[PDB]
């Protein structure tokens, strides 16, 4: 003695009887690299695509690696972008940007690592500085080098990494990106004896931390 | 156009980026419409474009199936009418006639259900003879899904459906790079090398 | 029988190669140039008409065996450039021994973007500081057992992220050598 | 045009070749039309061929069924009409007017479903005196049904309907040699003496 | 307090209440020779039909058996045909080859009996090999003896036994075989003293091994 409630005779998408009773389906066996987490991915080195420029789309291939030169003076920017995964821009190059899309909020830390590959008879110094969520563009080096920042050289060590601390998004056409800017100055100039080569180029990696988490998906 | 304010400080639930959610929400895979009876389908997930990149990320996949078929006349209205969908395991025969031998053979199960009564839901098991599915094959299928209206008449109704597909119990292996190209077959990876699409958008100076 | 001189190795998904002709095969050297874009072949395809083991792969009908790759280049401290080794499994394109070379390194030749290549099982190759990178990869298929002359499990890549670069003068011929030794080889013919 | 790529290397599971799983699966074993009301069928297995051979591998059988009549006008349409399905055991008068004493019997059970309801569905037991069913007696039935659209009147409806077994609870004895040449009769296995078609296919010479 | 589900009022043949509640059915008794799987019933020796020549449909009782004579000589072929149950051919005619075609796929080992049917003043020597699959059918005795034979003579032993490893199918109108060549080569000639015939025959049968096993069924 029941009386059906308002909801029923009808077909919910985010909601059966086999079809095959006597069928045993094969059993499975052991096959490395298994995947339970989409987070496992998000968590591993990428090339960032900083060299966006407008003419490097002919030959797609440079624009991996920004170079660094002989001729040019001490203290001038070298490159700038800010840390917005989601957004377009170098992050769209790497697995945490192309995973951002299918996915609406997410917050976390993340972390960027450079990588020279220069000649081996060739020093210098280089600052990186990362600006806090809020404020501007640094105007110059010496106000730059007061904020967060770490002085990479490659002299003695051919990379480092550098730690972003909280990173946020609320997608709504427009989201409410809390993020900083990274910036790379030119502390000394490059350096070099005869014979060497006198352009160098460095490779930009970056990839999520322990603590990234998503939310609420979407379809790209 | 972004914006700074509404910063987000707690950190969510990772149970909700596992494999079982990426894969668990349900969408339309076909749309079958008949003015000949016959309309057989083919079950497959290489169908609308973003399914067959969100899972090409991986490479081995095992899984099941739950369909459900929605019915009724292209503008909308219902008229009763009894429908008969049939399917078809991997390596049995295939209805060529609408008065065929395999409409009415015994081994290949089917389903009877009019417009009125809510739309019909039927599971289908993991089939592969191997361990779980490949989307890449480098050396030299699920079934086959037939509709078709049950009588020696004609009807007289023209007939539009929809098939809509769930994963569950989702298994994966290697992950792999996802495509950012535009697809051209859908059993081969090719592209047009006339041109490259680069991943990222463009801009003026490194420094701006 | 073979032995080769060498002075950080990675295991492709942390599983050692495991049962359900072990030497070092020493396939022909790559001649890097300012413009080369990459090379790649394809397993156990370079292997199939080399020395005992392609005569045992020739002939069993089943198969089943994990690799031990190991490339090196040799560079004066002159030169400089990088290089990015990966295994790919299942390498569906869009060759033999002497291995190929890619048209559009950019695409893979496949379709996929190379800056995300790194999820795959890859070693970083920089002139500035090391000259070896080896990689081991176990059996990877959906069944046990396979045959040898069609299926082609994984495909190893090398692609010149960083244009190699150096001044007029010195050699523009850096070698590249690869070095191959097959682990827990089975045969069920 | 056979190939040899893709050996299997596991054993299957050996549940799915018993006995019950070999009959589980539910097929058409006649098709009742109606344009006089009585369309009496009669309960059997020596119809559709390709039952009478998977059912002759043995001699003893013993086993229940479970009918399901699916009903609908000539081109599919459904429109409402009420029906009666009466069963006559065996030893039970049966009806030869559609006004006959028989369709008021109470002893013979009947069941009396609209057109828009499902299909409906009716089990019925193991009947015969013996022990179990045998298809090859050496020496010199398992019921009836009759069909009828309730009421006096004449119904303005033509009538198609189809029914369905499934075999239960399957017991067999005795196997016995598979039948390897035409059907004559639905009683006696008779064979055409004229011509004999032999039971392989035929090749040039024995060492090609 | 329910709420009807999709896939109600469907009825599916591959998915009751009781016609005659008070009928007490008859019981049952013991009759030898049960059948609980068909397995038992593929695993008894059945006559395969070897010599299925054009000329012999007019009288199918010569196509059980095939000829062995005094006029071949040492070395040559006397038959040859493949391990498939499944196809057309020789193998139609078992009750092994018969079951296979209700089921799409399987997998086991085979065996395969011969028996020597001449005079008991008879003897000599004859050859069974079995080629792997994906080899070719061997050209001469020399080639056939370096891969897996028995040495069968009916001098002393009438009936010889020969086990095939290993076969599999997945029927898709193509199907994935697996399988092997059995060859019949003359080691030596037939030798009979006089007053005995000089032609004989032999009997080829066939059955399923204990790892017999099939898969997903159909109808033939």
């Amino acid at each position: 003695p029941t009386e059906l409630k308002p909801g029923t005779n009808q077909f919910l998408t985010t909601d059966s009887a086999p079809i095959l009773p006597g069928f045993h389906p094969t059993p499975p066996i052991h096959i490395p690299g298994e995947v339970h987490n989409l987070l496992e991915i998000c968590r591993v080195e990428t090339i960032l695509e900083v060299n966006n420029l407008k003419t490097n789309e002919t030959t797609p291939m440079q624009r991996l690696c920004f170079p660094v030169s002989v001729q040019s003076k001490t203290g001038e920017l070298c490159a700038a972008f800010r840390a917005d995964p989601g957004r377009d821009g170098p992050w769209q190059s790497t697995i945490l940007g192309q995973l951002c899309r299918y996915y609406t909020q997410w917050s976390g830390s993340l972390e960027v690592t450079f990588m020279f590959a220069g000649s081996f008879m060739a020093t210098g110094k280089m600052l990186i500085a990362y600006t806090p969520p809020g404020g501007n563009v640094p105007a110059d080096r010496i106000t730059a080098m007061l904020g967060t920042h770490v002085i990479w050289d490659f002299g003695l060590q051919s990379s480092v990494t550098l730690v972003v601390p909280w990173i946020s998004n609320t997608h709504y056409y427009f989201d409410y990106y809390t993020t900083g800017i990274i910036t790379i100055w030119y502390q000394t100039n490059y350096v070099v004896p005869i014979g060497a080569p006198t352009t160098a180029y460095i490779v930009a990696l970056a990839a999520a931390q322990d603590n990234f988490t998503m939310k609420l998906c979407k379809d790209t | 156009n972004l914006i700074e304010t509404r910063c987000v400080l707690n950190h969510h639930s990772t149970q909700e980026t596992a494999i079982g959610n990426f894969f668990s929400r349900a969408g339309l895979v076909s749309i079958i419409t008949m003015p000949d009876g016959y309309v057989n389908w083919d079950i497959d997930l290489m169908g609308y474009a973003q399914l067959r990149r969100k899972c090409e990320l991986f490479t081995y996949m095992r899984f099941d199936a739950e369909f459900t078929f929605v019915v009724a006349k292209p503008n909308g209205v219902l008229v009763p009418q009894l429908l008969q969908y049939m399917y078809v395991p991997p390596g049995a025969p295939k209805p060529t006639s609408r008065d065929s031998f395999a409409w009415q053979t015994a081994t290949n199960p089917s389903v009877f259900v009019k417009m009125t009564d809510p739309p019909a839901q039927v599971s289908v098991p993991f089939m592969s003879p191997a361990s779980a599915y490949q989307w890449f094959y480098d050396g030299y299928m699920m079934g086959t899904f037939s509709i078709r209206t049950v009588g020696t008449e004609k009807s007289p109704h023209s007939i539009t459906l929809r098939v809509y597909m769930r994963i569950k119990h989702v298994r994966a292996w290697i992950p792999r790079p996802l495509r950012n190209q535009p697809y051209l077959f859908k059993t081969n990876p090719n592209y047009k090398g006339n041109d490259i699409k680069c991943t990222s958008t463009s801009r003026d100076k490194i420094t701006t | 029988n073979s032995t080769i001189t060498t002075q950080n190795i990675v295991i492709a998904y942390g599983e050692w190669p495991e049962y359900c002709v072990n030497r070092f095969f020493t396939l022909d050297t790559k001649s890097w140039a300012k413009d080369s874009k990459g090379w790649y072949w394809k397993f156990p395809d370079v292997l199939t008409e080399v020395g005992v083991f392609g005569q045992n792969a020739q002939f069993h009908y089943l198969y089943r065996s994990g690799f031990c790759v190991h490339v090196q280049c040799n560079a004066s401290k002159f030169h400089q450039g990088a290089l990015l080794v990966a295994v790919l499994p299942e390498y569906v394109l869009g060759p033999g021994q002497v291995g190929a070379v890619l048209t559009h390194p950019y695409v893979l030749d496949a379709g996929i973007p190379l800056s995300q290549l790194t999820v795959c099982p890859h070693q970083w190759i920089n002139l500035r500081t090391n000259n070896c990178a080896t990689i081991i990869v176990p059996y990877m298929n959906t069944v046990p057992f396979d045959s040898a002359l069609n299926h082609c499990n994984f495909g190893l890549l090398v692609i010149p992220v960083v244009p190699l670069d150096f001044n007029a003068g010195a050699t523009s011929e850096i070698p590249i050598t690869v070095t191959i030794a097959p682990m827990c080889a089975e045969f069920a013919g």
